[PDB]
């Protein structure tokens, strides 16, 4: 169960002009902000009033408003502008707030290929009664890449939690480490380990195998 | 269209709007109906009550009763609101507006003593019911017919012929409910029958505004 | 000029908690004050906010009843009290400053809210060895969030990857921290990585090595 | 606002052996029920009581449990297995029953190249106020694509709204169909309208441009 | 021959009511347990309630509780669901289920439709999407109908072969939209006549629209 | 603490016309009950609906209301009649019920004096550390009869109890037994114990005594 | 439904040695009270502690224990010690507080009968739609007496309500007025109306008629 | 000898401790029900077939069971391992038995008996870490089997096992049994095996352990 949404990406370079969009229907007011959040840190107001700049926002920022549908434009993309932002809808007074889907804007880059490691389980971990395998796809772009569990050639789902890194700040690639979890008397119960990832920067995908103790 | 199925029909959608009923037998359980129905005949203050239309006065082919604490008039006929609910109404009030959505004040009550009483072509649509009203309507007793028909055009401008016509079978213990424009673009009615009937007692609830 | 928030925490389901907002360089006096949560990598979610002036509130549709905000401008801080908390309200909650009636330019840095049934557990860290090129550590069943992990106590900070936090059906959260190097060094220098978990009070350092 | 996830996807080929876990900690039960799912038709049973068959599964479809964890395991994939398998958590006596997540069981394929196509708003639509433009990616593999729109080289977002078909029974590809819509006013205030497709199959994005009346 | 019949679903507004009733045929009620599910367009099972028709005992889901009210007449042989105070996130295809057991559902039916929005039902509205230089490709966009389902099909059922009718997508408007489409040899474009044909019977609203280049 | 009331006593002769009335204030409704019950037997069903007979109940039994009081009329009175009748007060649909309070039906009869005896404690119950002094009041009319006790013409009150047999059916005449206990220290410390009788067939009070130890 | 009793009558002459019990059994304690309480007037608290006497109480007045019976006692009645006294049972630090039932001491008087009244109702009464025929019992003694109502010699009861005065301080007698009331309709119904006095100072009952319209 | 097949309270004794209570409650938990949940504890529940000791020997108890509870149990020289996380299903059945009864309990001795064969011989249920005349709930699933109950002869009498009254108390599908008072000071009771195919028992015995 969840009660909001993840935010969508956007890929644009520097110089681009991007114009985001929300959509509100029945809706009769102009009092629509925008918000941009980075990383880590607060959200900050961005345009009031479907038009109006706040004290500190660069001028390429714009904000406007077409019947239901209203607008967040940025004329010229700078590397401080990629970020996730957030429209907030017709706000009329004594009624309740809401926040629109998160637009979140991403940097392109040339295409990267996923450097794919395999960690074996520790015997430290062995020792308590679990085993967790990692696959690791280190430095890649763009962000979508899917990885594959296969156990004596037994296709695994649902036994892995997979987790993917922040875009970078200098080469602007993506990393992704998915865990398979077993029992100690499950992992002994098979031979060969080995994920399987697929990206774009891959003509074929990649296998990393390895036999259980070796 | 003849409807006896539990469910939401949408009988029209113009001029006005979407016109919507919702039927849902078996609402009262049996043993539950029957002691109603007996009760009611017994405690409810039945009367016949006058109207005059062409300067004779007359009465109406079926007892009436009305509930609540603003007055209701139609057909030139005043009715006496009454403050002191019965318990009963009171709880099927309480019971039909829980499970509908919908609030009330106000309640008619229809005897229909046998087969020769009825009520003929009409529209809830007195204007203390506000625009659009929502309606909920209880049976108890003997099946009767509640037919409906659609208004015409202005065109044709009140030739009710050639025009749609709606047969719903109401059952002991049958509740209906009439929303939308169901009073703006259609008429209803209770017709006499003409085969021996038992008493029907209807419950016609509304919501009366000043 | 500067809005602090304090509070939050780990509490169980059906508990409560009352988050406190402490407005420092300006006072609130005749403004609106909002309060926006937000799940780990979802969106804004605004769940009250109430007018300081007049006293009226406003609340989500997924919070009305259970919470009651307030504030008192003889402290000048505003207050949340969350009642019967649920599994879903776990986010991290920010209190937020506009002048107008929804313009909100005054945030703060956001406090973390944890319901769960479980309960605070240290870290358990496992080495991910290279072999015949890039190592790492697996920091699993550790609870609650958040969990910082350096390596070199902040030496070796280039080509780190610090992944973010994900929750196991046991209630618990797990992380991998990895880092590249290239072949040569393996077996000349060593690698070390530093875990810090706060709300246990548990630092662990572990040795990587082949 | 969301009560359930969009089921996880497995690409698996014909004969391959898939064994889709069912993750349930603190369990003390072994009333597990597995379930199957055709696009359009209601769930049929196929194990029930962690491990028993049910009258009318084929022999193949084989549950066990280990510890807390409980699998279901495919043998040997027939053509008729490819649906959606969802997973009933313990259910104990006078307490609430509980599906997890389902688990989407596709087909393989070879790579296949997205044709895109572009159809630009008709002139009945233009008589209405309202200009809906739609970009077809046609036959491809796999489902992941992403759909960019552009109007006057200006990057858009939130304002389109696509849908994937079903993944067809003869040529295991898919279809996507992207729509942008915005009111005739902003519509007539620009020229060029593209959508540019990004897909594994395609060494550089493909790109279906028109202008406004031609 | 023991199938499973549900009636009683529609459209109703937010707040508003409904009544389902599941009759049991072929086969009998009591000594078991029948159990309700909903499922949103493109999501996952959603148990919400369940009935245990021997004793009467009665368990919802979170979600639901307070509102929903599950009964059984073995006198009818028939389950009732009474559901009250409904919301957006309502709905969805609600299916009954028996379940020998208190859990294994053995018996499943069809499922009902239930729609809670303020949206009012409308009839549909057809374009086209003409063809110009691309090998076989036109299409109709049916867009803005409610409530659901729409059903399309092209020269009365006679073009099958490259025919693709997407899912519907809601848009922000309360209103559904969707696109059909086919691909066609672009010789046959002068020759053959291209016709979708669109039956929504929530509205009783039949709408052909011939397809043509310009 | 209480719940109900004792019944009220009515003395009549054979032969009269008995009126019992119960009044219900503000009732709306003509669903009342009225029931008979005799010593030590369950009560009988007598007039339902205001004024209907039951099946089995003489001619004699007639119900009537009048406006918001209701009536239960005996027109002959029998020696079978005698008993205590409630009244079931208007029980509507749905709500509760509410018996009122019974009205016994006594025969009345000459005025006959009450003969008195007292009974010292037995020598076998001052070994156990209790004396128990009980004065008999036997066969008077009518019931309403007082005693008083008098140690060392000391007035006692608080320390004895008193039981009243049912009226006799052979003679129509009541009797009474009052008990006084005292602990033996309190008993061996007094002389003369003296219980006096007031009834309406005494002129003056009755004595009857007794020194402790002959 | 009755939450405390009626306080019991104690019949003592002047001069006369009272004593009242108070049994409370599982008494661990000595901490028991005693009030004394006039009509109209407030408690007044006569002894502490079982048998302390409080300051400004005639020496008269004497608390005692007797193993877990208490008791309080009046050694030569006064005039002025005349009225209901309550017993406060053992109350325990931090335990809730009850009080026994009072009892009520009147001053003994030579036999004195009623004198009978019986009153017509006033036709300003009529002229509302209510008769209410009251029968007074004027200057009498015991408090002991019954009156029954006649209407066509038909035995009434429910219909009436009495009330008796306190005992007056100059003669020491009881005054009772019964009132009976009748709808209009019902009060014109019948003719011959009468109340049947029946007290120890009557020989034979006495009876007081009246025919309406006279 | 008494016979007991009524729904009722039955003083069986008033001497020499006290009175002897015990309260029967047939169709407790309703057929389908208690099917299930016949089913669900012989599947869920972690049975062993446990050791017993007596007098320097070593047996098999003809039965399996299982403990539920924070605190430890002994009987027949051999501790049961206290198992802290109660069965959702016990757990429910706990908090009805306590609201219907209402007496509480925090332990719960589960027995199986596999079949005819299966028995619990003579005993009481005086462990002092029950305390003081406890109160002791039985819940019983799956086949009939009869409880028997015998009452303790006097010390002058040198404990003979004959001529003292007897009660047998058959124990149906879903029927509760409820033992107060003197019932463990004052009798014994066991489950004999049966001559006839019986199929399996489950019985659910909660009691409140004491420190
Ligand atoms: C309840 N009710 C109405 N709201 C309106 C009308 N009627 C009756 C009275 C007329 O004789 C007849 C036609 O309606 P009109 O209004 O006079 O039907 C009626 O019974
Ligand atoms: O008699 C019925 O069933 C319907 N009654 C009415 O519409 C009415 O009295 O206005
Ligand atoms: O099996 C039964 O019904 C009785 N069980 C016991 O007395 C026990 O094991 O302590
Ligand atoms: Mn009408
Ligand atoms: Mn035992």
């Amino acid at each position: 169960i969840q009660m909001t949404q993840s935010p969508s990406s956007l890929s644009a370079s520097v110089g681009d002009r991007v114009t985001i969009t929300c959509r509100a229907s029945q809706s009769v007011s102009s009092a629509v902000a925008w918000y941009q959040q980075k990383p880590g840190k607060a959200p900050k107001l961005l345009i009031y009033s479907a038009s109006s700049l706040y004290s500190g926002v660069p001028s390429r920022f714009s904000g406007s408003r077409s019947g239901t549908d209203f607008t967040l434009t940025i004329s010229s993309l700078q590397p401080e502008d990629f970020a996730t932002y957030y429209c907030q809808q017709p706000s009329y007074i004594y009624y309740p707030v809401t926040f629109g889907q998160g637009t979140k804007v991403e940097i392109k880059r040339t295409v990267a290929a996923p450097s794919v490691f395999i960690f074996p389980p520790s015997d430290s971990q062995l020792k308590s009664g679990t085993a967790s395998v990692v696959c690791l796809l280190n430095n890649f772009y763009p962000r979508e890449a899917k990885v594959q569990w296969k156990v004596d050639n037994a296709l695994q789902s649902g036994n892995s939690q997979e987790s993917v890194t922040e875009q970078d700040s200098k080469d602007s690639t993506y990393s992704l480490s998915s865990t398979l979890t077993l029992s100690k008397a499950d992992y002994e119960k098979h031979k060969v380990y080995a994920c399987e990832v697929t990206h774009q920067g891959l003509s074929s995908p990649v296998t990393k195998s390895f036999n259980r103790g070796e | 269209r003849v409807i006896d199925r539990e469910g939401v029909y949408e009988i029209s959608l113009s001029p006005t709007g979407v016109s919507r009923v919702c039927l849902y037998p078996g609402f009262v359980d049996v043993k539950e109906a029957d002691w109603i129905l007996e009760q009611l005949s017994q405690d409810v203050p039945w009367k016949q009550r006058t109207g005059i239309r062409e300067d004779i006065t007359y009465q109406q082919p079926r007892l009436t009763a009305w509930y609540g604490e603003l007055p209701y008039t139609y057909s030139r006929i005043t009715m006496e609101p009454n403050p002191h609910w019965h318990p009963v109404l009171r709880t099927l009030k309480n019971r039909i507006e829980e499970n509908t959505g919908h609030t009330f004040n106000s309640l008619l009550c229809n005897l229909y003593r046998n087969e020769k009483d009825s009520v003929c072509w009409h529209s809830d649509d007195e204007p203390s019911l506000g625009r659009s009203p929502i309606i909920a309507s209880l049976s108890f007793g003997a099946t009767r017919t509640f037919e409906m028909r659609k208004k015409p055009p202005p065109e044709e401008n009140g030739d009710y012929t050639y025009v749609e016509r709606v047969k719903i079978p109401l059952d002991h213990g049958t509740l209906l409910i009439m929303e939308g424009a169901t009073q703006a673009d259609w008429q209803h009615r209770v017709p006499k029958e003409y085969h021996s009937r038992e008493p029907r007692v209807n419950l016609t609830f509304r919501t009366v505004y000043p | 000029v500067q809005l602090v928030e304090s509070g939050g925490g780990l509490v169980q389901p059906g508990g409560s908690l009352r988050l406190s907002c402490a407005a420092s360089g300006f006072n609130f006096s005749y403004s609106s004050i909002h309060w926006v949560r937000q799940a780990p990598g979802k969106g804004l979610e605004w769940v009250a906010y109430i007018y300081s002036s007049s006293g009226y509130t406003s609340y989500a549709d997924s919070v009305k009843g259970r919470f009651t905000i307030s504030a008192d401008t003889s402290k000048n801080t505003a207050y949340l009290q969350m009642n019967s908390l649920r599994a879903e309200d776990t986010a991290v909650y920010y209190c937020a400053r506009g002048d107008s009636w929804y313009a909100m330019d005054y945030w703060g840095q956001g406090t973390l809210v944890t319901v769960s049934s479980a309960s605070t557990k240290g870290p358990s860290v496992f080495p991910l060895a290279p072999s015949s090129a890039a190592l790492g550590c697996l920091v699993k069943d550790y609870f609650p969030e958040p969990v910082t992990v350096s390596w070199n106590s902040g030496a070796l900070t280039s080509g780190v990857h610090t992944f973010p936090a994900v929750l196991q059906s046991s209630g618990l959260y797990s992380l991998s921290s990895v880092v590249t190097v290239p072949s040569s060094s393996l077996g000349t220098q060593t690698y070390i990585c530093n875990v810090n978990h706060k709300p246990s009070n548990t630092k662990v350092d572990k040795k990587v090595e082949p």
